[PDB]
């Protein structure tokens, strides 16, 4: 005891005092290290598990069953230590004084014959010392561990087992694999239980069967970089430290665990406030505001949304998927747009990924990354790390039919369960994405020839995967007017910013939209209109410095009835 | 140790195994074939009487789309492992390219990526006994079948790094779109089958299965089954849903078509129901502690039903 | 502290002669960060963000925040030391003397109790000295960081964050991921408007 300390920590006597975490459902577990602790020979496990499983919580709790007396004759009264390598390798000017250590150790738990140890990060025994094919620790080792005259256990992940013990057979033979499960939800919510004291101790507060319960959902459900139940844990422990400060008896709610994982993954999975709730029940008018017209495309996505706010948005499905079909220049792009400036506030917010360079069948590679051994393996995928950045976002396939059937084909796990494997071989969530999908085809009777052209230009299968299919059709009269409201206020917003102010009168906005109407506008036409008849004159007037600052312009028609063509009318600027 | 279940046959295990075609047909509605067949390979595999060199299951599955082709295994893995996560789901329509077969069992040494190995390759080796799963097979290129021509046999596979890796006892199922009355589009797909692959891959598979067409029947249950989904997802929320006759009535009269699968029926109900229950909640139309009756109006449960409406009290 | 100045750089001292610029706008950042600091396990966050941002102006921030008295009980009279990974690793000459190093600060810093870390270029933690029987600082940290008895804040650009970072799972498991993202125009403003006291 007197050398193990200095280079190893007793866990039987951190659970004299009760330093560590209770430990509940690894019953299994415990069961099956013990069951590998009592055998003759080569007697060694090792706990092979993914990060955050509670690799360590067995241990623990093998420390919990030994003091409580639950062990059998076998493992009675068995001082527990976790070893530090990097004590033994500290402070070693020679190698005499490394290895020394190590002897007098072995020597000391053989001598003694009641310690088991633990060696936490299990890898770093090949090399300890010197490298792998010289003198080290685990070289050392291997006559202790291959005739089991000691008792050592070890915890790995699976990545690591197989970047540092696997190509070394020699270390793997002489332990017997045991996986360490990733809990279920309820076995996370049952560990939650037994953990509430600890940080309801720590953080002073109080937390309900609810709140780690939704805890628990919520973090199975969203978060998909980390595992239970480490990344519920983490949240009950900041949720108790958000309270804590706060105050400076509370309560921990569901409420809470919300707003931080919105802080956190940035889904906004809140208690729904009266504000936020009148807006996205008229929000169909705020996406007026910007986008005019095309009303069953905005209340399809506003449906689609307002399930998505509403939690009964299904979990292996995306938060919607849409094909957005049209003439040119309708506002197909506008619509994201101000979706992504509804969600966000920023229209930067809006990953936006062309199709046309993607049309060539080699350019597939680009959205999910290289395969093994080729180039461009390291930065990896292009759309699945800036979907990796925001989990909430909306993407965006500008004129989906320049892309071949391989993007489509590639994409259709992303349609239908919303998963995404790269090229490094990790899944990337899709299921709080919403999809985007821009189409330039077909051009009552244009919905069956949009439908027609889909059908011929489309495997059936895709067809199948999108949710809604909406034909966007030719603006009016009035719609082109409003059109022009919206470019003089824009054009208006731009020249404020130069102690400018502007305004037209109903004469001039209506020979605007007499020169604005084809079967081909959209927006590409008539604010060629206004750039050539409106903006032209403006700058060429505040260039030789007429109409400057401080002086408001007014633009008037001339030779005009208002009601003609208005070929010969001129437009005034006062 | 390893997970591979060759138990002693408890009474349990034994009855599930006998009824499990009931069991799959808890989710799986229709697909009677399949069914069979996936029920007569599990109980080939646990009574112990296998070929040592091949792997426990092989199938392809083929027809229209929305069949269940992916939900029969998705529930096969839930009824062997309890979750649908543990199914190894590869995905091949991110393998159009043919120098993306690296993907499957690792880069060469030499090269970037050679460390870490393979993706299957290691997910294989991590739980011995699962389903693997490959969609869309005919979407990727013929390649990126070679790989898997010895595992279809033999059951062993080479990683990068070198070590061979066992698929004896893991499930091997492929979902194809091919060809896409039943004797006559079943032959569709089996010569579709045939010319898009080759023969001498074809016959590694222990079985061929086409789809069934879904029908009307198995629509009205599906009405139910999926709506469960609606209604477990709504008891989170201590909301109650329940349908009347006419309700399932009217979903399954506007999502009825032969042309397409049960993606229709998805399209139906998120409409339909979904949607009208999503804007009454956030009106505070319905509360907590209140249940939720749909019915349908203006209807008499034998016309096409163009103007019938859902009621939500 | 008689050995910890010969490794870092006390920015509590700095903001004792209020040689760091002044901070406006990161409110959201900084308190995010002080709640993370309160946890008791696993209470280190990384500052992931773009390079130019000003991940190191959220710790110098917070160092304002100290010397100024505003954070609560759990961070009075604590002071913030960055780390220097180079000046731990430079003059070993041998094996042993990295892993002596590391050990001295860690006894001091839990000796010590009232000091948070701060480390520069987090990604250089794993393989902080890899030689034939050497053993990296991430190793030795990972128990410290996995009970919460060592508190730390670090760094990171997203790109070198996954070239470095994520490759390891276990640095991934320790570390609380923070957001700082891209100032606004207006925020650009404000921070300008602080600014321009000091480039007068
Ligand atoms: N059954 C459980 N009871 C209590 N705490 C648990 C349980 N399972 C996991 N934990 C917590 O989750 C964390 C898991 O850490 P772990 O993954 O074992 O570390 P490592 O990867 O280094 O082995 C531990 O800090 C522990 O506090
Ligand atoms: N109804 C509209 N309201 C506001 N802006 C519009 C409208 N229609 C088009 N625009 C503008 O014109 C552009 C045309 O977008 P879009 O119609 O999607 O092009 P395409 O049809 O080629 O995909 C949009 O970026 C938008 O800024
Ligand atoms: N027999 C069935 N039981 C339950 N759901 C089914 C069944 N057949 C089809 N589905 C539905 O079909 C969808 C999956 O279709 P899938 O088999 O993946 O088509 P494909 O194989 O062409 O990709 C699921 O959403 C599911 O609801
Ligand atoms: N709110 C702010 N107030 C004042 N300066 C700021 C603010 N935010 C960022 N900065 C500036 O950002 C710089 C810090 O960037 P830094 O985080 O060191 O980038 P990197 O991490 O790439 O080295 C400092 O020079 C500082 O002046």
């Amino acid at each position: 005891s007197l050398v193990l300390d200095q280079f190893g920590r007793n866990l039987t006597a951190a659970a004299m005092e009760g330093k560590l975490d209770p430990v509940i459902g690894r019953e299994k577990e415990i069961e099956r290290v013990m069951q590998v602790l009592s055998r003759r020979t080569k007697n060694n496990p090792v706990l092979i598990g993914e990060p955050g499983v509670g690799k360590t919580a067995v241990v623990e709790g093998l420390a919990q069953a030994i003091v409580h007396g639950e062990v059998p004759e076998t493992l009675k009264d068995k001082q527990l230590y976790t070893l530090d390598l990097g004590s033994l390798v500290a402070g070693s000017r020679y190698r005499g004084d490394f290895e020394e250590r190590l002897k007098k150790v072995l020597k000391e738990i053989n001598t003694r014959g009641d310690i088991i140890l633990f060696i936490d990060e299990l890898h770093t025994l090949v090399g300890a010392g010197a490298a792998e094919g010289a003198i080290d620790a685990a070289s050392i080792l291997k006559p202790k561990l291959a005739r089991g005259e000691l008792q050592t256990i070890g915890a790995t992940t699976l990545d690591e087992y197989r970047k540092y013990i696997e190509k070394d057979a020699a270390l793997e033979r002489r332990f017997q694999p045991v996986q360490v499960g990733e809990p279920t939800v309820e076995h996370t919510i049952e560990i939650l239980k037994g953990l509430r004291d600890r940080y309801e101790a720590h953080h002073r507060v109080s937390i309900t069967d609810a709140a780690m319960v939704a805890a628990a959902t919520l973090a199975d459900r969203y978060i998909n970089d980390r595992f239970l139940p480490d990344k519920a844990i983490d949240l009950i422990d900041e949720a108790g430290a958000r309270m804590r400060i706060r105050r400076m008896v509370a309560e921990v709610d569901d409420e809470q665990i919300a707003e931080v994982l919105g802080n956190w993954t940035g889904i906004p999975v809140f208690k729904l406030t009266e504000a936020e709730t009148t807006r996205l029940l008229r929000m169909e008018e705020e996406l007026h505001k910007r986008i005019i017209g095309q009303e069953d495309a905005v209340k399809a996505v506003s449906k689609a949304i307002r399930r998505t706010r509403a939690g009964l948005k299904d979990p292996k499905r995306p938060s919607g998927s849409f094909i957005f079909a049209g003439p040119s220049g309708v506002g197909k792009t506008e619509l994201s747009k101000a979706l992504a400036n509804f969600l966000f506030g920023d229209d930067d917010a809006l990953i936006q990924i062309d199709m046309g360079e993607f049309h060539d069948r080699f350019t597939a590679s680009r959205l999910f990354g290289a395969p093994p051994g080729y180039v461009g393996y390291e930065e990896g995928g292009q759309l699945t790390e800036k979907v990796r950045r925001k989990p909430f976002s909306v993407v965006l396939f500008d004129e989906i039919e320049k892309a071949h059937q391989e993007i489509y084909n590639s994409l259709l796990q992303v349609l239908e369960d919303g998963r995404l494997t790269d090229g490094q071989g990790r899944t990337v969530d899709f299921k709080n994405t919403v999809l985007i999908f821009t189409s330039n085809l077909g051009t009552e009777r244009m919905k069956q020839k949009v439908n027609d052209e889909l059908k011929k230009h489309f495997r059936p299968e895709f067809l199948n995967r999108i949710d809604d299919i909406i034909v966007f059709h030719q603006l009016t009269r009035e719609e082109i007017i409003r059109m022009v409201d919206l470019m003089i206020s824009r054009v208006a917003g731009q020249l404020k910013s130069k102690d400018m102010a502007l305004v037209l009168t109903d004469a001039a906005k209506a020979l605007l939209a007499k020169r604005g109407f084809d079967p081909v506008l959209g927006a590409r036409p008539l604010r060629r209109t206004i750039q050539r008849e409106i903006e032209d004159q403006l700058s060429e007037k505040i260039l030789f410095e007429e109409v400057g600052p401080g002086q408001v312009v007014t633009v008037d028609v001339d030779n005009w009835d208002g009601e003609g063509p208005g070929e010969d009318a001129v437009f005034t600027f006062t | 140790w390893t997970g591979i279940p060759v138990f002693k046959l408890t009474e349990a295990e034994t009855t599930r195994l006998l009824r499990m075609e009931e069991e799959l047909h808890k989710r799986i509605i229709g697909q009677e074939d399949a069914v069979k067949a996936v029920s007569k390979a599990i109980r080939r595999t646990r009574a112990g009487l296998k070929d040592p060199k091949r792997p426990s299951g092989s199938f392809i599955f083929a027809g229209p789309s929305g069949v269940g082709k992916t939900e029969l295994s998705k529930a096969l893995a839930n009824f062997l492992f309890g979750d649908d996560d543990a199914l190894i789901q590869i995905d091949m329509g991110e393998f159009h390219d043919r120098f993306t077969a690296s993907r499957l069992f690792g880069a060469p040494p030499g090269y970037v990526g050679y460390e870490e190995g393979g993706q299957l390759t290691e997910k294989v080796r991590r739980k011995p006994f699962s389903v693997v799963l490959f969609d869309e097979i005919e979407k990727a290129h013929q390649e990126i079948y070679n790989s898997l021509l010895q595992v279809l046999e033999d059951g062993r596979l080479t990683d990068g790094q070198g070590r061979t890796v066992d698929f004896k006892n893991t499930v091997l199922i492929f979902t194809s779109n091919l060809g896409t009355d039943y004797e006559r589009m079943k032959q569709k797909v089996n010569d579709e089958l045939k010319k898009h692959f080759r023969p001498e891959f074809l016959n590694r598979i222990d079985d061929i299965i086409v789809f069934h067409q879904l029908t009307r029947e198995e629509i009205i249950r599906m009405v139910d089954l999926m709506i469960s989904r609606v209604a477990g997802q709504l008891k989170s929320k201590d909301m109650a849903l329940v349908l009347t006759d006419a309700a399932k009535a009217l979903l399954a009269k506007r999502g009825f078509d032969p042309v397409l699968g049960a993606r229709p029926l998805r399209r139906t109900i998120q409409r339909e129901i979904e949607d009208q229950l999503s804007e009454k909640i956030l009106f505070e139309e319905v509360g907590p502690g209140q249940v939720v009756t749909v019915d349908v109006d203006n209807w008499d449960g034998e016309g096409p039903g163009e103007d019938a409406v859902f009621t939500f009290t």
